[PDB]
């Protein structure tokens, strides 16, 4: 009994560092569009503000 | 006696005799085709000439034509007369019917009350809705402030203030709909008339098809009915249906006007241009105001300058979240960001202070391990971080509510909860006297005893 | 009536706007913008019998006209956040 | 005679109207009256006919359109030599202590050329600080540049008192302060605390607070160069410490717009490579003399990218880094091993014996940057038993750093230590290898010497 439990620890931890990697895979992307936008802002704010200063 | 030297945009400017230029804020008039058009003077420029904004289209403008100098501001009716009426910018009337009874017209330009004259008040005012009064009550003679992105529920919730607050209170109200849609114009006056209640409401409308001449002043016509109404020694409730559009005129003008931009694009006049509108609605010694104002939210930006500047104006703010009203949990009341002067132990007293900052105590915490939670998933947390959870996802749903106004969306029917049952449904979750009872058994139930009823059936 | 992506006739705005020197607010479009889109949709309405009998000047009697309007918005990652959305 | 005319005053910037043939050249003084007080203005540009743009070098109120301005032919000139000794001056080198005329013999312009490329020098004899991370990872040498980097509140100041005491005590040779943009209350404080310690004789100040109006701030840094250019001349060795590189090139935004330049980068000035250069290229060492300086540079929001503490990196030749990511966990000197650097550290300066035990702890602790990324949300058992063991012993040595300043003991309550650097290298690597595994963490910290570290942990 103590053998079969600890075979089924390693499966339950082979399924875990699945979903584990997997929900890692989706945040980053998440984290890269909310990048992509920021990373577009600053450059159109900055433009606007050499452009404005100018005069 | 004036000539138009320019037409740009919505903005006109006019030559004058140097012995005769207008003051600023006089109103002018001029014949335009086969309509009479008025210009309001915003800025006196050199030699005679005169900068102004069209209340109205501009399109068929000549130079050249011939400008007529009234005497005096922008006069609107004022009192009784206005009851049960939709009204323009201009104060001109907009329904059918004949001409409005004036016995006075007032300037829609004043000044705020002074300082002495200003008046505190603590009388808690009661609405139907859980976490409102619960996170974030307001008193009679307050403001209120509804912020949000587009389509989370601003003017759902205006609704069933309207309903609740409107209808058990008994003196007049004053309803600005300031650049928003004519269709819920159109909806909002015939539910009044079907109702028999349209004889105590003035209505000002400036929606958003019109010329950004008329969206900037009718706020401003909206406030000089309701301070006639509350200097005549009443108690008014003043509904303002989106304050954004106020400053968005404002910015759409202004480059026009001749002011370098600041900031994000806006007028950088922006704080003084709001701050001027939003000291005149205020209660005093004399009489009352009470406020409430949808404050539209651009991109969701909670940080842009024209939702950050409101901030400081109102005594309670609520705030609704794109994220929450995506699960289907409405009101989609974001209750770690909204707030009120309110929630204070002297005024409210002990058990509702604690109950808020019990709930927003667990609500805090769910947030620190939301992060956990989403790669981890929720196996490794603690057997009390398990319990936090559980706890705090039962709090997010019985924060939800059926209202009437929106039986016509959910179909299941609207619900009244009293202050005595918001704060004992929560106070007993809290306490776990119900951590038996499933997730669903919580959702859009009015109070605590129709979620043990809809447990039984799950 | 279809307008098929109000999101090419924004971009064509701000592109007169820009090359007339307009200051330009969030991202690039002007202040202007919302009212572009708001003044074009509103148009899109159902009149009642009374305003279709002044308008025609009595020819036409108690009927009801309408304009309904789908207009098409092009979002970039599916984001529904950004300002012309 | 006075020969021009006042013809605008916007903010701090004035123009000046002289007659066509008698025009002011650039960087030339005038003066002017406002009022009972008299106020000088320096040249800017040339523009138009006749027309000079000056910065005022004091407030611009109570000025009118109309008065008369006097041309001065020469720049601002700074009295310089044994007479600045013991002396707080202004900008203009005008006595602000109380103490009477400066008495001097001889007047410098503050505007001079550089160096030139054949008299420069490379006699890189290494210096002791008696702080342990500074002479272990980051090695001054004699007559170098130092700069100590950091965002606000991390401990540029009270590294700079530290410095300050070990080697300018010692140093046996004359000092310049430059107050370049501080705090009126912290440069009382180190007036009294150089005459109440007795080596005020030895140092001249030169002092430009922050209330000053933006021309003072913009030229006070060069007042003080220009003192220590001329105890080098003589061929003396002189410490040249600045209160802030950072205030100069933002006192330079503020005229910028106003002298109708165009923005860049950051909202910058155009000119501040060529503003930043000029300044440094004379604080260097020749065959004559050595100046050696340390700079505070101020980081705006700790953001290293930013083009003004990213301009000046490459004009040092030590450079440390305070983070505030290390004082948020109050470890103070909150030098950061990971991004502080040296000339110096190098075999044939350090010797190997140094240069290894710097080069280890520096794998060491990015090893450990790595491995504590898997420990926060992993947890620590998810480890190899080595990688569990450099956790150990890199978390130590991140302590170990850490040492009380008696220039601190204010703030801490404690006394202050100083190491040798031979006693510095033998307690990193005792941390590195097994001798002190055993003890705590927390026996480490604010220790000073490995010798007391057993002893702490015998207290803790
Ligand atoms: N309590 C609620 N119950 C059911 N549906 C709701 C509720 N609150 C909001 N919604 C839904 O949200 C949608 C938009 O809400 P609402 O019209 O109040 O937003 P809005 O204030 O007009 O936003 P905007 O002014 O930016 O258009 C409606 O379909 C409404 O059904
Ligand atoms: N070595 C240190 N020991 C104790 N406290 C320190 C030390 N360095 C900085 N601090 C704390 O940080 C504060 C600000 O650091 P200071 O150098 O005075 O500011 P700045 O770094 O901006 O010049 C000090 O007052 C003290 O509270
Ligand atoms: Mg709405
Ligand atoms: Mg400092």
């Amino acid at each position: 009994g103590v053998v079969e439990n600890l075979a089924s620890e390693q499966a339950a931890r082979m399924v875990a560092m699945k979903a584990a990697t997997d929900n890692g895979g989706s945040l980053i992307k998440e984290l890269q569009l909310v990048y992509n936008k920021a990373r577009q802002a600053s450059i159109t704010q900055e433009l606007t503000e050499i452009v404005s200063g100018a005069a | 006696t004036g000539k138009i030297v320019q037409v740009i945009g919505a903005v006109v400017d006019v030559e004058f005799p140097q012995d005769a230029v207008p003051r600023v804020y006089d109103a002018l008039e001029v014949q335009n085709g086969n309509e009479r058009l008025v210009l309001e003077v915003q800025q006196q420029l050199g030699g005679g000439i005169v900068r102004t904004i069209a209340m109205g289209s501009s399109d068929g403008l000549r130079r050249g034509l011939d400008v007529k100098d009234l005497e005096h501001p922008i006069e609107v009716p004022v009192g009784k007369a206005t009851l049960g009426r939709i009204m323009n910018v201009l104060g001109e009337p907009v329904d059918m019917k004949g001409e409005i009874g004036e016995e006075e017209r007032w300037a829609i330009h004043r000044a705020a009350p002074s300082y002495e004259e200003l008046s505190n008040s603590q009388e808690l005012l009661e609405t139907g809705i859980k976490v409102i009064d619960l996170m974030a009550p307001f008193a009679k003679g307050g403001k209120v402030g509804l912020f949000g992105g587009a389509g989370v529920g601003k003017t759902v919730n205006m609704m069933e203030l309207i309903r609740n607050i409107a209808i058990e209170h008994s003196g007049y109200s004053v309803f600005a709909g300031v650049g928003e849609r004519t269709r819920e114009g159109n909806d909002f006056y015939h539910e009044m008339t079907d109702s028999n209640v349209i004889d105590k409401v003035s209505l000002v409308y400036g929606q958003m098809n019109e010329p950004p001449g008329n969206r900037l002043r009718v706020a401003l016509t909206g406030l000089t009915m309701a301070e006639k109404f509350r200097d005549e020694g009443r108690d008014v409730l003043l509904f303002v249906d989106n304050i954004y559009r106020y400053t968005l005129a404002g910015t759409e003008v202004s480059a026009l006007l001749g002011r370098m931009p600041s900031a994000v694009g806006y007028q950088p006049t922006l704080a003084e241009e709001m701050g001027v509108l939003q000291e005149r609605i205020t209660s005093t010694k004399t009489g009352s105001i009470t406020s409430v104002q949808a404050v539209y939210v651009p991109a969701d930006d909670l940080t842009d300058p024209s939702p950050a500047t409101t901030f400081a104006h109102l005594d309670a703010t609520v705030v609704l979240s794109r994220q929450i009203a995506s699960l289907g949990i409405y009101p989609a009341v974001d209750p770690l960001d909204s707030t009120s002067r309110q929630l204070d132990p002297l005024v409210v007293g002990q058990e509702h202070y604690d109950t808020a900052r019990g709930v927003q105590s667990i609500l805090q915490r769910y947030q620190e391990l939301k992060d956990i939670i989403a790669i981890l998933g929720m196996d490794e947390l603690s057997e009390e971080d398990k319990l936090v959870v559980a706890r705090a996802r039962k709090i997010q749903r019985f924060l939800s509510q059926p209202f009437f106004v929106a039986e016509v969306f959910t179909g299941s029917p609207g619900k009244y909860v009293s202050l005595k049952d918001t704060i004992r449904g929560f106070k007993g979750i809290m306490e776990g006297e119900y951590d038996h009872l499933p997730e669903q058994a919580f959702y859009m139930v009015g109070s605590i005893e129709e979620a043990v009823e809809k447990a039984k059936k799950l | 009536i279809i307008y098929d992506d109000l999101s090419k006739q924004a971009v064509a705005y701000r592109q007169i706007s820009l090359l007339l020197r307009r200051p330009p607010g969030r991202e690039a479009f002007p202040g202007d913008v919302f009212y572009l889109h708001s003044r074009l949709l509103e148009r899109a309405a159902r009149v009642n019998a009374e305003y279709v009998e002044a308008f025609t000047k009595g020819e036409v009697k108690g009927k009801t006209g309408s304009l309904t309007a789908l207009p098409i918005i092009e979002t970039q990652a599916g984001d529904v956040s950004a300002f012309v959305p």
